[PDB]
């Protein structure tokens, strides 16, 4: 099944384990959108 | 047999919270982070394989 409630302690491990790029996904019109760039 | 067993119920685990895929389906070429959370989540359940 699933241990409880140390999901969220591997959630903010990865979020904390992790020269910034970004990646554009959408592009129209004069407005893109970026994936990435966890800082900006 | 044991892979499978374990597979549906990481399944069924990554089913019942999608939180946490959210956090496990994003790109980047590099998911050491991920790989982390992997290592950090499941390790003292799971088999090796």
């Amino acid at each position: 099944t699933i241990p409880a409630d140390d999901i969220q302690s591997a959630i903010e491990e990865y979020v904390s384990s992790f020269e910034e790029v970004g990646t554009v996904v959408d592009a129209g019109d004069g407005i893109a959108h970026v994936e990435g760039l966890p800082s900006v | 047999t044991t892979l499978a067993g374990e597979l549906v119920s990481v399944a069924r685990l990554l089913d019942r919270e999608a939180v946490v895929t959210r956090y496990l389906t994003v790109p980047a070429e590099d998911a050491t982070p991920r790989i982390r959370l992997i290592e950090r989540l499941v390790s003292g359940k799971v088999g090796a394989p």
